[PDB]
């Protein structure tokens, strides 16, 4: 985050809203519900991730058919497209449906 | 393998 905001805990990892600046924040070890809470899935957001945690995304719900992308520190907003999928795909991650956080 | 979605 920029000045002012509360920074990520270093076991946490958040999208942040590119839009609203509001935050879906979960611990290392924890994930998402099916999808992402209503106000926030398919969004636009930007990872913002403490420094031991990264964030798995997906574009589909439930973090599926490997279409899930990694994400570590503070990514600019146009670094959540075009990236790598476990699939081997090269997906847009910038409206996500669903979320992991896991040690980096 | 990999998680999967509902059907329809
Ligand atoms: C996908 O969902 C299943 C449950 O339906 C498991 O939570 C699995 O661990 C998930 N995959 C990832 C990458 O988090
Ligand atoms: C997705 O489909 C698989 C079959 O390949 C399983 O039935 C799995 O339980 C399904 N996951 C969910 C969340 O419905
Ligand atoms: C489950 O939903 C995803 C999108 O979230 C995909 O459409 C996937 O093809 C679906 N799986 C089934 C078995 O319909
Ligand atoms: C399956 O159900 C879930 C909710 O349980 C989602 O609505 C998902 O989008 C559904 N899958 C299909 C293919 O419509």
């Amino acid at each position: 985050g920029g000045g002012g905001a509360l920074p990520a805990k270093e076991n946490e990892g958040c999208i942040v809203s590119v839009n609203s600046g509001k935050r879906y924040c979960l611990p290392v070890g924890q994930r998402s519900g099916y999808s992402l809470p209503d106000w926030i899935v398919g969004q636009e957001v930007y990872v913002d991730s403490g420094a031991k945690a990264k964030v798995l995304l997906s574009d589909w719900d439930n973090l599926s058919y490997n279409r899930i992308g990694e994400f570590v520190g503070n990514v600019n907003p146009a670094d959540m497209k075009k990236v790598k999928a476990w699939n081997g795909q090269y997906l847009d991650f910038s409206k996500p449906r669903s979320m992991r956080v896991v040690y980096k | 393998a990999a998680s999967t979605t509902t059907p329809a």
